């Protein structure tokens, strides 16, 4: 028979026996995550290694079936990607000097701490003292000593292992049959596979290069709004036309400007609408704040939670001496069971926190009739859009109104849609020129287009043409602080998030049009939308079996990546922005720095 | 002479899939209101009769066939789909006439770790004959090289077992399928409804 049918027995074989292994290496990380204990930590390694181990060998074994001659479109997706994925062709010695490195850069991050000059022994680690210091502080100095410091004791440390770690990375992607590791992570968006217009991995550098130029306006008329603001808490270190200095963004590595509201708030006598004392005072525990989540899926047809979520979570923190990890989560175990860990609280945070998991987990729900391998998102940015679309919809006036939370008579004035929006625009607007910086960085060195000597030099020239972020300190090339961020010393993509705030929006346009809202974007609520629901499980149901091209097509009406509905969304912020920038100067020049 | 409904519905063992029981039902009067009426059946589904009206038809011989399957795999049971567990375990008729009934039994055929007891076929050369069963344990040839009896390189077991634990979806849980056959012929008739 053909090699076809040949590979459809192999992949039967496959899917069977990694949802076995896959679950209990699930259902193993499962219990030290709710009870955190020596021995829990082995059987979660000893179950992870199976499944790494099978998969690794699986691999090899896909490559025997040349991807030419399948011609069904799901078998060769799993093909794809279980070729690409594991089986490094690196060398033996080599292979554990990747690992040895990528280890390494791990505990050097987690553990990594800076010490207080006067007070050598009085070291503060990133969770939770670093954090707090540069997400509270108003002090110029503390926030300089506390930016330089995690930049030379973990980002020095770090630039030899770096270096090493792109040589290493661009070996491995090149046994894959690509240029180099960022062509090798940009074929999530590779709609490889169509009669014409195959969506390319450069042409996502492309779209996404577009989408910078187009959010520029509403970025430089943001960056001068936080600059005169700034100007007022930090007076003599910040220039009228120059660019932001990075230790003053609300956090280490400027990617949220969110905590910088108290310092940029458009209105500060208008009051806040957090209903945290609302829902303490009417009684909501842990169970309102899920099941009240449950009535808004189900309000749109989505379906009801499986009764053992209801019963198999870890929905609260559960003291009964068990330690356990307080990280929000969404799980799909791989067979039908799905489960959220979460310590929840009484407030608003955990209240649209819930929506933004369970909506992961009503994704992971639909989802579940494709293969195990086309069991995900159709790219990265897919995944949590969807979460965060739904927990746009429950944080609007409205809802909040309709679930008793509010009161009736809530003030809505164009007073409190600034206010609203521009906490909306720190965070989401914000993100993403920091975001597009530092995945260019990284997808240059990649290629070679960065030199080594002057890494350090390029990712500050980008910093202050492409976000209007100027170095506190002069850095030499002893420095790198890309990796001074998670997801870079961790082996993570940041693209995803850029993506994901444009499908979001994408998202909540198409289904409050669906919706038949009178009104603007921001104050739209899904709810009791049996339409808009429709759309979307079509969306979730599908995850990698179609190119992502046709399935934001089904949804949005659109094969591409579009801003639109981004920049309609903060308009109402734009025009406000436009004409208090008047009196302003509204871009930054690259040449000034605080040191001089 | 009342019919042994109670034996294969309130049976402690069932067999798997690929290991199909069947069991002759005769000489007897049966009342299948008692069956139907019961909730417990999450499944009872009659193609070719009617449910409301088996009490008062006559067929000569009465064949229960018990197995145990996943949740999503009581849907391959019905006349006329196809799926591995239509096509290489358990076929029914494109003119079947019968009754097919099945319910949840995650409380007794699931235990933590894994129930791998139960067990189906994933390969097979060709698709099974409608009512047929296949016993055989020999290795399936996906490759040209040849097995010789050893499982190996391209070189697959045809029984696999199914993975039942307590903490599963409905979907995954493990489901309890009874299959009333009934076989009409040029004989005296041996089942009847109380009439
Ligand atoms: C099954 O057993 C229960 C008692 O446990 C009994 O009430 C019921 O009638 C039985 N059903 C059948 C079909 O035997
Ligand atoms: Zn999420």
């Amino acid at each position: 028979s053909t090699t076809e049918d040949r590979a459809k027995i192999f992949l039967d074989n496959f899917n069977r026996e990694a949802e076995e292994l896959s679950y209990q290496s699930s259902l193993a990380s499962w219990e030290y995550n709710t009870n955190i204990s020596d021995e829990n930590v082995q059987k979660m390694d000893e179950a992870g290694a199976k499944w790494s181990a099978f998969y690794e060998e699986q691999s090899k074994l896909a490559k025997n079936y040349p991807l030419e001659e399948i011609q069904t479109v799901p078998v060769k997706l799993q093909l794809q990607i279980l070729q690409q994925s594991g089986s490094p062709v690196l060398s033996e010695d080599k292979s554990k000097r990747l690992n040895s490195i990528l280890n390494a850069m791990s505990t050097i991050y987690s553990t990594g701490k800076v010490c207080k000059p006067n007070n050598p022994q009085e070291c503060f680690l990133l969770e939770p003292g670093l954090d707090n210091i540069m997400g509270t502080s108003k002090d110029y100095n503390e926030r300089l000593w506390a930016w330089e410091g995690w930049r030379a004791e973990v980002g020095k440390q770090l630039r030899p292992l770096y270096e090493e770690y792109v040589v290493l990375k661009n070996e491995m992607a090149r046994g894959y049959h690509y240029e180099d590791y960022g062509d090798y992570w940009r074929r999530d968006y590779e709609t490889e596979e169509s009669s014409g217009s195959g969506y390319s991995r450069d042409q996502l550098m492309k779209d996404v290069d577009r989408i910078f130029t187009e959010i520029k306006p509403l970025y430089e008329h943001l960056h001068a709004y936080v600059r005169t603001k700034l100007m007022d808490t930090y007076p003599f270190h910040i220039s009228p036309t120059g660019c932001l200095p990075a230790h003053l963004l609300g956090d280490m590595w400027g990617r949220f400007w969110t905590n910088l509201y108290p310092l940029t708030v458009p209105f500060g006598q208008k009051p806040n609408i957090d209903v945290t004392d609302a829902m303490v005072n009417q009684g909501w525990d842990a169970n309102r704040i899920f099941k009240e989540a449950e009535k808004f899926f189900v309000s749109v047809g989505l379906p009801n939670m499986t009764e053992g979520f209801w019963n198999n979570s870890m929905l609260t923190e559960p003291g009964d001496g068990r330690k356990v990890v307080c990280h929000p989560t969404a799980w799909d175990l791989g067979k039908g069971d799905f489960r959220i860990k979460m310590c929840t609280k009484v407030t608003m945070e955990d209240f649209l926190t819930a929506h933004h998991e369970m909506g992961h987990i009503q994704y992971d729900m639909a989802y579940a009739t494709q293969p195990y391998l086309l069991r995900n998102g159709a790219n990265e940015g897919f995944h949590e859009a969807v979460g965060e679309v739904m927990s746009l919809s429950v944080a609007t006036p409205k809802h909040l109104k309709t679930m008793g939370l509010l009161s009736p008579d809530f003030l809505e004035d164009n007073e409190t849609e600034i206010n609203f929006l521009l906490k909306q625009a720190l965070n989401i607007v914000g993100t993403l020129p920091f975001t597009y910086m530092l995945e260019k960085w990284r997808w240059m060195v990649f290629r070679g287009e960065i030199p080594k000597e002057e890494w350090m030099k390029k990712w500050w020239e980008m910093k202050r043409d492409l976000v209007g972020v100027v170095e506190p300190v002069p850095h030499d090339e002893t420095y790198c602080d890309p990796a001074s961020l998670f997801h870079v010393a961790n082996d993570y993509s940041f693209i995803r998030y850029y993506t994901r705030t444009i499908f979001e929006f994408q998202f909540h346009e198409a289904l409050c049009r669906i919706a038949q809202h009178d009104g603007p974007l921001h104050k739209c609520d899904i709810s009791n939308s049996t339409d808009a629901g429709k759309k979307l499980h079509q969306m979730l149901s599908v995850g990698k079996s179609q190119p992502w091209t046709v399935t934001l097509k089904d949804i949005v009406d659109s094969r591409n990546m579009d801003v639109g509905p981004l920049l309609r969304y903060f308009e109402p912020l734009y025009t406000w922005l436009q004409e208090q920038n008047r009196k302003s100067y509204v871009g930054w020049n690259t040449d000034w720095s605080p040191y001089s | 002479n009342l019919c042994p409904f109670g034996e294969v519905f309130n049976a402690t063992r069932f067999a798997s899939v690929y290991a199909w029981n069947r069991k002759r039902i005769s000489n007897c009067v049966a009342d299948y209101s008692v069956l139907y009426n019961s909730a417990s059946f999450s499944t009872f589904k009659c193609y070719g009769v009617s449910p409301t009206k088996l009490n008062d038809l006559c067929f000569t011989n009465v064949y229960a066939d018990s197995f145990v399957i996943r949740g999503d795999e009581v849907r391959q049971i019905a006349p006329g789909q196809t799926g591995k567990i239509a096509d290489y375990n358990y076929k029914l008729p494109d003119d079947f006439t019968g009754c097919v009934i099945a319910w949840n039994s995650n409380n007794l055929d699931s235990k933590v770790g894994g129930n791998y007891n139960y067990l189906y076929r994933l390969f097979r050369k060709s698709n099974l004959k409608p009512f047929e069963r296949d016993i055989s344990t020999e290795i399936y040839q996906a490759g040209s090289t040849p097995c010789n009896g050893v499982e190996g390189f391209n070189c697959y077991f045809p029984l696999q077992s199914y993975g039942f634990q307590p903490t599963n979806g409905v979907g995954y849980q493990p489901y309890r399928v009874v299959v009333l056959s009934f076989e009409l012929l040029h004989a005296p008739a041996t089942v009847c409804g109380p009439k």
